[PDB]
């Protein structure tokens, strides 16, 4: 959303036992005012009984307040902290990934994955060798997911391949995949299709 | 004219005036009120500390809460009241708080004059004081009134029932040490009663103020 200072920080949040018990009776409902929620009724099939927010006043006394019509949701979260790791290169991360093959469903913009993108981003590397440059350019998440939906490799040559792309012993998995029958079928389909 | 002034002449419209039959009394809480403030002067001069409270009592109806409001306004100060009845109807933590900005205002402001009204109801007789709450009260008032010695023209006036409906704590050297009594009045004293009221009833021309106020006897 965006700090007091005009940036895009990022927050991170977590309802709490209660909220969580509260909405499955429903029992709750979006208000007009954003940070108010509703409060339904005792109908023949959900039955809601009266509903206290505690809370102390700076007296340090707790105090109960009836709030039927809607009471603020600052009582229904908790927050988490975020972060990222140090700059020291740990390279504990499954993917070198993130920057490439477009993503899932975002049609409406241009990132629409098809057999033309493979052949424009997967395919000079497996064209060349250089096996750590095809094991960086294999390792995206999106992109294993889309090749399985291509459903052109076997289930364990899918299995080989993915052990290949996320396991940090990769040479021997890598060279297997690279000489499989499926992938040199996929790799040769790719080639003749423009 | 009267009081600090048809423009130069509803409980801040009361004066001398207002008050009849307690000419003693009057007499005494003037001269303990309106010279340490109006005149602070001679106590410099003269090289005393003039006592700070004053702890005013007599039967209910005597007019002590209206004495106290005429002595205020006619010494021209500031004037805050405190009603024992409304600082001890607030939440349980408030009391206390209400009690520190009312002495903290009055200080803020000398000179000035303090009036609590029925203190018997915020600091009764210890006995009487069962309760944190009453007891955490006490304490407030008793911590207020002992630091108020470094203050200066600020002072402070209880009215109370009886003298002995209060905590005893509270009539020592440093606090409400001056007292003073208010009795029934006499046959004049009813008299002036009578004629400050009835100044503007449409009385017949057969009345005889004088055989009410010899009937009316403990009134
Ligand atoms: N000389 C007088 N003495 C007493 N009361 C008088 C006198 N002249 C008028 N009154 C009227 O008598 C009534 C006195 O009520 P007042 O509130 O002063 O008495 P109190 O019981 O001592 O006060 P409180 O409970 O506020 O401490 C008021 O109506 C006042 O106007």
């Amino acid at each position: 959303s965006g700090n007091l200072e005009g940036e895009i920080d990022i927050s991170s949040y977590q309802v709490s036992t209660e909220a969580e018990a509260l909405v499955t009776a429903d029992m709750i409902s979006g208000s007009t005012f954003p940070s108010m929620a509703y409060i339904n009724d005792t109908t023949d099939e959900r039955y809601v009984p009266e509903i206290f927010y505690m809370k102390s006043n700076e007296y340090g006394i707790t105090v109960k307040e009836n709030a039927k019509p809607a009471f603020p949701v600052d009582y229904l979260l908790v927050t988490l902290t975020h972060g990222f790791p140090n700059t020291d290169t740990e390279t504990n991360s499954k993917f070198v990934s993130s920057t490439g093959f477009p993503w899932s469903n975002r049609q409406a913009m241009g990132q629409s994955q098809d057999y033309q993108e493979l052949k424009k981003y997967l395919f000079n590397v497996a064209s060349s060798g250089d096996f750590n440059l095809l094991h960086e350019k294999i390792s995206n998440f999106h992109l294993l997911l889309y090749i399985n939906s291509l459903q052109i490799l076997s289930p364990d040559e899918w299995k080989l391949l993915i052990e290949s792309a996320v396991k940090n012993e990769w040479e021997e998995s890598l060279l297997k995949l690279v000489s499989s029958a499926g992938w040199q079928t996929l790799v040769m389909i790719l080639q003749e299709s423009g | 004219g009267k009081k600090r002034k048809n423009n130069l002449r509803n409980m801040n419209e009361v004066g001398y005036d207002d008050i009849g039959g307690c000419r003693k009394q009057m007499a005494q809480i003037r001269e303990m009120v309106e010279l340490p403030l109006r005149h602070p002067q001679l106590f410099k001069a003269i090289g005393i500390k003039p006592p700070r409270g004053v702890l005013m009592y007599g039967p209910p109806g005597t007019g002590k809460t209206l004495m106290a409001r005429a002595v205020a306004n006619e010494t021209g100060a500031f004037f805050f009241l405190i009603n024992g009845p409304e600082v001890m109807s607030k939440m349980a933590g408030e009391s206390e708080s209400n009690l520190r900005k009312a002495f903290e205002e009055a200080e803020k402001n000398a000179p000035a004059i303090i009036f609590i009204d029925e203190i018997d109801s915020i600091a009764p007789k210890r006995d009487k004081t069962n309760g944190e709450v009453e007891r955490r009260v006490v304490s407030q008032l008793l911590t207020l009134m002992d630091g108020m010695k470094a203050r200066s023209n600020v002072v402070v006036i209880a009215a109370t029932n009886r003298p002995n409906s209060i905590d005893p704590a509270l009539r020592r050297f440093g606090r409400f040490d001056r007292e003073v009594d208010i009795g029934i009045p006499d046959a004049t004293g009813r008299l002036e009663v009578l004629r400050i009221h009835t100044k503007n009833m449409k009385l017949a021309d057969d009345v005889d103020l004088e055989a009410l106020a010899a009937e009316t006897h403990g009134y």
